[PDB]
């Protein structure tokens, strides 16, 4: 039972290492998601609920299945209780439960690494929360940034030196695009969890509007 | 209780009364029956405050659920189909009236849509230009029949909608008229190319006070 | 086990390499499907929905099962939502989900390579989308052409050179047949188009007399 | 409400009225009850706009589902069998009337087909040449009986179908006649060797005006 | 565990079981399709009717192909009843057998030691070339235009037939060519035809006295 | 509606009227109620066109299903047993058949009817009838059965029984000389079940009519 | 290994059958004769299946008795659902082949049995008796003259090949069978029965005690 | 309809009429209601031809099923038990009469058995010497009560059973008397130590003619 | 797994468990069948009544054969109620035990470490030779005409009985022969004795304990 645990962990770690990178960082107006994605159709970043966002790295069919299941869970909870019941902590806990079960019960573990981020509700003061959920169901509370997929170490170090709390949109975007290289609009997918939006915080920054911010 | 809806050039308006009864006894005076369900739709149910809000909430969740999962909202035909599945599911009662604006229609002037349901849970797109549901529906419809020629834009439309509700109240005790003493007036939603918006209470207060002064 | 992943991947890749070839390419009027098929009964190309087409290479019983399951899914979705809900992206995602589950849970993976193509709705301006779904559930968005089955490289190179972004039907057909021969007539070919100029059902088969005319 | 269907040498024509009623009250004036279900068939239900469109939609989906799965469309006998399974499933309400053209029939002149359903959900292929369903069916059938000898082609078929509907409206209040004030006329579908087509509204209007002018 | 060694050993177990059983041949003839099998038994049938214009022939382990014959008749009757008698085609039954055998080869302990042939003739008064399908133990389906040989030693019978075949050969001619090629008497033969000249049920057995004068 | 069946030496004949009603209204004039179910059997239901054809179709599929699976057709007793299971599972049918395995080929014709409770009955009287005009048809056959000596006289009596049913029961349709619509019939002997041509029934019907005027 | 598993299972079963006592079944002028080496007065190896169908088995008792019971259950169900003539030897043999083949492939241990199903003609009919051998793996063989199961088959099979008569009498065929059996015995160690084709319905008849003496 | 059964010294006899009715109408004249179920038993049902035959068939299959499985037939008590389970299963209709001979009873002269069933499905072994079921049962029983002293053997016993049925028909229209015109007479079964056998038609006819001559 | 290695190892596991348990003998005698078992326990029974004329005796692991004893009584009572009391025979119960043990040996993890004996005597006033059946761990059933020996060391007890057997031993005689042949591989304090007395109206099973057993030995 120890050899199986190592080989499964290796199979997954290698699949994540072969996929493109995604970074999630906290800024003045919320959370920013930047991913290396040449595709215009296949999304790596998405809305989960009102103030909750999703970002993933790894095998597409596997994380899209998790994105769908998370939206399913979030909408069911918000309807059965209240919209405020759906938190980042709740969704992260659910993904940890799901990935942990897959790792232990399916033939091949999911070659994915997920990030669930939450911003404050409109007119409230709360520091953004970022969660990293890995292939085995491990959950880590990151206070500043999350780096998933590809080669983690060169991007993580390039971000550790250039980190500013409460950085601006145009500033934090440039710092993120910079750390991703060390490890253009046609090779990127960008989105924010804007804490200044009344209800739905998730907003995509595409095309013409994205060229300006660099 | 009555809900009315009418198409005006470039859009649609939906308005509903504020009463709720328990036999002959007035049980509510502040009942909101019309709710925005997404950026381009609104539902109205001629029933209790709870049936109206619970229905609108479930339908709003269903429309947004699809948008989050698929990236784009349902087409207007798809929105009706989902509503119809929801209505037929609850029968196995008061029936909804949907007002919406088809953002993908070729002619924007007639892109307003009105959808009702019959006793058997069957949908229907009104082509007459207006519709009403509830205990004062005939009175409201017969009133709109005579006033519809006066509808040229959103404000004209809203006037005709408030007047239809006033006529429903005037002839049906289950429909509440404008309460000048408490300051309670019908609620309304207007939907055009810019989306669905709640009509300010002060605009409805102005229309109702004037229909009263007019008939005085 | 990493050994299991490689042996399954090899078993599938060899089965696809032993089967005949299929190519689909975007053209001015839509997508064109051309497959090497001597059979008059066993289809490798098919209609999925209104503007969506299917093409596959590999073991027949396996891809026909996927063709049927896709039509099943497409019809259920279009009925439960709207006809515009069924897109190429949606069907491709479903095939990726299905093949990925087979590769992991089932004893023998599917010896297939699929192509889902979508054209624009009538009177709309949209660039044709082509998706390649492989045995393991990997999905790739190809902008110009997809080549599946047999020997991929000689046909892929031969197409990288002689392709035209807005080629006519007669031109694009001749360019496709050329790349398939180097790596064949009415008696050994299955040809079909996703004609973006048709009101609703874009899929149309070009057989017999009409194809001999186009050759 | 009434739907009529008749065979002409070379094909079949199906026409339906536009009214709906809720007891004595007119609830609809634009109700479409006849829909093309595949390249060679059309269904008509003498019921609400919803029952008519929902039934046709489900049937059209099933015919096309088979075609995509098997590569060829069902034979005419197979289309009826599938319709019958659908009708018996809903009954366990209004009865469907199906018009079609058997592309595989030996004599093309008589390849037009009309299929009706009884209360128990049993199918019946009409050999009389015409059929009608709904509240004005007896009046329409009685009218076609005297006018059928005049049906020598598609044009005459459409003219007689419109006259049968006119006679149904003249004797049954649940069936709507041609509204010359609003410009609303019966809908129709003609099916021959070239497929099923919707008859243009201006064509039905012309025929209706000529019948009215003739009886004056 | 190992997906490649298991695939070869299962394939070998089945191929050897088919090689040890007696031979069956199916070939196109002017009036329909002809089935000739080496069968000493008067009770255990290797050839059978599936539906109106569809026939069955098999080689291998009896209990296994009789189970498939029964399941095929069950499927065919259900389809014809739920749709039209015409829904039932050779292509349809062949596809179903391919699906079934492929699932057995994958999910069950031991694969089926059988090789099947589904043949279809035209409907009464209609012009259509007979279709013959070979379905193997793994679910592979092949569209054969002229003849199918199953069981025992395939190559000597296949070569002896590849040389003596005639497209529009009469009954007496095609029968004699088939009996010959197996070798590459009435008490050891089971013969049947799918006669395209019969109104509905094409399947007809040629036994005893009638087979003697014809041989 | 009425279905009649009678045994004649060496065979059986079954005939049915062409009417269907919706209360007092005539809803059908070309209704076929008698269908050949296998080489040696025919079923007749005194109901709507749909009930008659759907029943016959399901039973025909059941008989042929057995034949393909087991290689041989069911014995006559087995055919009735299967029909009885079908009737009890679900409009009472009349079965007419010829037992090719019976010792005496002359008396090999069989007629089986069903009562309200779904119970089968082999008729040994020589004839039977089901439907709204069945008593009129049976009382007519009682007086004319001595005239049945072969297949042709068997068919004349069957057509006359139906004529008498129509003459006294408005739910049973008589021969329509205006439209040219006549009762349908099936005749079964050692050579199998065959549909009787419309011309022969029209000739018998015109003769019955001329004989009554 | 799957080919290794097939051989080891086949060996386990073949050895279990080889260790058990022998049974012979042979066609005679009056029907079929079953003779088995059985010291037990209670545990039967030969039995009636249906009216003209008999059973004989060799191997592990609990396993073939289970198959004898299942065969009687099948036979009675079929005869009731169809007719008594539906039950044939070919049918029961086919069912045993299906059952044994399923046991051999899916269960952890294959059945250590060899079965024989025999059928004679119905009363007053001319038909050659049929004998079927069904083995542990589901293989079915149509034997025209005799079947030998259990113990050492070749010495008994060769002693019978040399002493077989086509239309032998009862007293003759019995003596030939007992002789063949000795090459691998009296009233106390023999279980004898016949499928007498001269009986009206139930052909199976046991020849025990005093009556078996006069035949030996 | 009526079925009678009586015990005579050495056995039992059961007889039944031949009529069946659909209300007042005579629907059958050849109805066989008494059937041999095994070597020593016979059942009679006062119902339709189908209920009588189907019941007897299912019961006969059950008795023979046990004999094939266990090698020996059920005891008489076990036969009744199985019949009772079958009767209670169908009532969750007409009640069966069973006549039999217990081959294991100490006194062979009184080994004949008659078992009837009440409305609740409860069995009853008759010690009066005779029993009857059906619409003419009380007339048949009152007849046998006066004639039972005459039963001294199988022939006088059959005579008394036929006379009981004659009396049932004379007073009950649902029970059929001997039809001298058509040559149809009651069916009967006689069971003694040698088993159950059908009484020949000629024997019942002679006794019936003697009863009719005697009454004239 | 290899189907032949598994079959041998299971068979060995069971045979060793039976060999380690105490012995039981069952033999015919003039009045019926006699069961003799080596059992120091006053509570845990190795011999029992199954039905009217049918008896049970077992050797091996207690929890396993008591489970079979209970299941046999449950089968017997259901059959006798559903059919007749005469339906329940020794042959029937033996067949059922053979079916059960055979399924356990195949489907369950560990085979049952038991060896059973089902015995049947004639009904009151009838002439029938007693039947004795041996059912083993794998589902094998053997019809023994004279005696059955189960558990412990079979051969020394079987040989000592094969010598000393008589066709119609009296109860006092057959008992002494059984206790004697059991001493080849013990008194009131370590024996369980019972008979299937064919002279009892219905229930043939009778236990011979304490004071009554002492005088008999």
């Amino acid at each position: 039972p120890e050899q199986a645990m190592r080989e499964r962990s290796e199979l997954a770690r290698k699949g994540i290492a072969r996929a493109k990178s995604v970074v999630a960082l906290a800024y003045a107006g919320g959370v920013l998601f930047v991913a290396e994605n040449p595709s215009r159709s296949l999304q790596k970043i998405s809305e989960l609920y009102d103030r909750v966002g999703f970002a993933a790295a790894g095998k597409f069919n596997e994380f899209d299945n998790l994105r769908r299941g998370g939206i399913q869970f979030a909408d069911t909870r918000g309807y059965a209780y209240d919209r405020r019941d759906v938190t980042g902590r709740q969704l992260a806990n659910v993904y940890a439960q799901t990935l942990g079960t897959i790792f232990t019960e399916q033939a091949k573990p999911y070659e994915v690494e997920l990030c669930v981020a939450e911003v404050a509700h409109y007119g409230e003061t709360k520091r953004p929360e970022l969660y990293r959920i890995t292939y085995d169901g491990s959950i880590a509370d990151e206070p500043h940034f999350v780096v998933m997929g590809g080669t983690t170490e060169p991007i993580a170090n390039a971000l550790k030196e250039s980190y500013a709390e409460n950085a601006s949109l145009t500033d934090a975007l440039r710092i993120a695009v910079a750390a991703l290289r060390a490890g253009g609009v046609a090779s990127l997918e960008v989105a924010v969890l804007d804490a200044n939006r009344p209800r739905r915080a998730f907003r995509r920054i595409t095309g013409s509007a994205l060229q300006a911010l660099l | 209780x009555t809900i009315v809806a009418l198409k005006y050039p470039g859009g649609v308006v939906m308005a509903g009364d504020r009463r709720s009864t328990q036999g002959n006894m007035i049980s509510g005076r502040d009942v909101r029956k019309v709710y925005i369900t997404d950026d381009y739709t609104a539902t109205g149910i001629a029933g209790t405050a709870a049936v109206a809000v619970e229905f609108a909430r479930l339908y709003a969740v269903e429309l947004e659920h699809y948008e989050k999962l698929e990236g784009v909202p349902l087409t207007f035909a798809g929105k009706i189909n989902r509503l119809a599945i929801m209505v037929r599911g609850n029968l196995a009662l008061a029936l909804p009236l949907l007002a919406g604006y088809d953002i993908h229609a070729s002619d924007p002037q007639s892109a307003g849509r009105i959808v009702s349901f019959d006793a058997a849970g069957g949908w229907n797109i009104e082509e007459e230009g207006y519709q009403a549901v509830g205990s004062g529906s005939l009175f409201a419809k017969s009133s709109m029949k005579k006033l519809y020629s006066q509808v040229t834009d959103g404000d004209s439309g809203l006037r005709v909608a408030v007047e239809a509700l006033y006529d429903a109240a005037d002839d049906d005790s289950a429909t509440g008229g404008p309460d000048l003493v408490r300051g309670i007036f019908p609620t309304a939603v207007i939907i055009d190319a810019d989306g669905a918006v709640d009509v300010p209470e002060s605009r409805i207060a102005e229309l109702a006070r004037a229909i009263i002064e007019s008939r005085s």
